[PDB]
């Protein structure tokens, strides 16, 4: 039996370090019309724009690369006991995974 | 017919007081499978009062010697070519292969930090992996 | 109100009946609109509101539809979504929602397979849906 | 009735019973990143003994106390579906609310993840019937509403003594929460395992039951 501790070690999340600028591929599980539902193993779902070139290949479980900024964005403000979280991620797309 | 107060106590803690009582003659069924298996802390209700002063909590931070060399790295050469995936359970980055080597070459009795860190680069140059240094 | 639905409709058809046997006519066709003249004929009522005229109709059409029994002997409630009060509604809404998710992985599928067999037919203005 | 006794106490003296302890696992739960929470920010004052540690501003859910109280919630919640209970599933989330919706439908028992009435469990003759019988056991996949309050359920069922089973997150109020289960309810992977072994839990439950009554048919 393998002690909870040393799974986070070898965590791929831990190894990664601070969530800025780090290259992520994710995987996209819901489309509209122009936003696309990206997840990238964090614990939120990122939402990006679909790009003018090569639209018509992003399809529901195509993978693509993200850079990651925050892993969750969530900011205080004055009179709130408890920040406010957005329930989502910031990343940008950087193109389509070369399989 | 029953108690309402949410304060008083548990919900164990106002059924048996009231079957005890002489009231609730029709003991529910959940009471049994209470009595047999109880949870780890009774559910007490308790007011989230706002700490104030010097007080602070007692969470700890999660730091390790190898985010220690993790940062030197991520520091000279940025992120990594090699894409992180947080799909593989047993996915092997970049970094996490330099912090590998980082610590069995400083188990040959080399203690400089300068030495151990480039003849790391040079050790990963051999492997075919790619280390282009930021500016 | 399931019996008293019962009995309304075996003495409906009793009176109904009586009805023809008093009209001299053949109670094998004595039809709603034969049912109607002949009530207006009979109790002849001058009264401006067509609603508060006298009526002898099928008890389910006058009688508004009723709730069913939601529970058994035991109190299990029968449907699945008793517990959020509305529960015809949310399951039609559950249904309709679950067939969007089922044309969207059928035509997942479809467009993986490289197929376009259905059409838009959503356009029905010469019948003049709405 | 002595063997309608028998059959009810038979399993109160196995804390094994129904062999839960082999559905789930410490790895099974990792890999269904159960082991993620909100920021430090939000972490709620109640959530800190469950709290591991924080990562770079990101709190990290100690499971191995989600593995010992998860291993009583799914006991707990076999034991009173084994006793004919009404199970009902509570989630006001826009993301899994199909899938909750189904997953009650698989086990055979209620769920509620719509717009949660005032006087529902309160005023239960009202709203619901004359005479209606209120649910045994309420499952919390989310203990929060839309807008990051306390759900009215939570509140409710302590006020009409109906144990809750619900899963908090680092953000959520476990006071009232009588059987709580410290894990992550944003990760849709981790929402689905959760389902899953609710699904197993209730469908054992509702086997061993028939399987029991067999045999005591059979004895007489
Ligand atoms: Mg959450």
């Amino acid at each position: 039996v393998e002690s909870f501790a040393s799974m986070l070690r070898h965590s791929p999340l831990t190894q990664m370090g601070p969530a800025k600028n780090k290259l992520v591929i994710g995987q996209i599980f819901h489309i509209v019309e122009d936003d696309l539902y990206i997840d990238f193993g964090g614990k939120f779902h990122c939402v990006c724009k679909r790009p003018e070139v090569d639209g018509e290949k992003y399809q529901k479980g195509t993978r693509v690369r993200l850079r990651l900024l925050d892993l969750e964005l969530t900011s205080r403000f004055l009179g709130a006991t408890t920040d406010t979280t957005i329930l989502e991620a910031d990343a940008v797309l950087l193109g389509l995974q070369e399989s | 017919a029953g108690s309402r107060l949410e304060t008083v106590g548990s919900i164990f803690s106002r059924t048996r007081d009231l079957i005890r009582a002489g009231v609730l003659k029709e003991k529910p069924l959940w009471l049994d499978i209470y009595n047999a298996f109880p949870p780890l802390r009774e559910p007490v209700f308790r007011r989230p009062r706002l700490r104030y002063g010097k007080a602070k909590a007692a969470v700890q931070d999660i730091f390790y010697h190898e985010d220690r060399i993790r940062a030197k790295f991520y520091s000279a050469y940025g992120s990594g070519p090699k894409a992180f995936d947080l799909f593989n359970p047993n996915f092997k980055s970049t970094c996490q292969r330099f912090v590998e080597k980082y610590i069995e070459l400083q188990r040959l009795g080399e203690t400089d930090e300068e030495k151990l860190f480039v003849e790391a680069g040079k050790a990963l140059l051999a492997e075919g992996v790619t280390l282009r240094r930021v500016g | 109100t399931v019996d008293f639905i019962k009995k309304q409709i075996e003495e409906f058809n009793i009176g109904k009946r009586h009805l023809a046997n008093m009209m001299g006519e053949d109670p094998e066709t004595f039809t709603q609109e034969d049912i109607d003249r002949a009530i207006a004929y009979l109790f002849p009522s001058g009264l401006f509101e067509k609603r508060a005229r006298p009526i002898m109709k099928h008890p389910e059409e006058i009688f508004p539809k009723q709730r069913a029994i939601q529970w058994g002997e035991d109190g299990r409630p029968f449907h699945f979504l008793f517990y959020t009060g509305k529960q015809s509604y949310y399951s039609l809404m559950h249904d309709t929602y679950g067939k969007l998710l089922d044309v969207e992985k059928h035509h997942n599928q479809l467009r993986a397979k490289d197929l376009l067999a259905e059409k838009t037919k959503i356009l029905k203005d010469p019948i003049g849906s709405r | 009735n002595d063997l309608r006794d028998r059959i009810l106490s038979e399993p109160l003296k196995h804390a094994d019973f129904f062999n839960l302890k082999e559905l789930f696992s410490v790895r099974s739960l990792f890999d269904a990143r159960v082991h993620l929470g909100h920021k430090a920010g939000c972490r709620h004052r109640f959530m800190e003994p469950y709290l591991f540690g924080s990562r770079l501003g990101q709190d990290i859910i100690d499971l191995e106390q989600t593995a010992a109280h998860l291993q009583l919630a799914l006991n707990f919640t076999a034991h009173v579906a084994y006793r004919e209970g009404i199970i009902l599933f509570v989630s006001r989330h826009r993301q899994f609310a199909h899938l909750i919706e189904t997953t009650a439908r698989d086990c055979g028992e209620y769920a509620h993840t719509r717009y949660f009435k005032g006087g529902l469990l309160t005023n239960a003759p009202l709203l619901l019937g004359p005479g209606v019988r209120l649910p045994d056991l309420i499952i919390f996949l989310h203990t929060l509403n839309n807008v990051f309050e306390p759900h009215v359920a939570v509140r409710d069922a302590a006020k009409m003594n109906i144990p809750t089973v619900g899963i908090v997150d680092t953000n959520c109020n476990p006071a009232l929460i009588t059987y709580p289960v410290p894990g992550n309810d944003d990760s849709p992977p981790a929402v689905r395992l959760f389902c899953r072994l609710f699904q197993v839990a209730i469908s054992r439950a509702k086997e061993k039951r028939r399987q029991v009554e067999a045999l005591y048919r059979l004895q007489g």
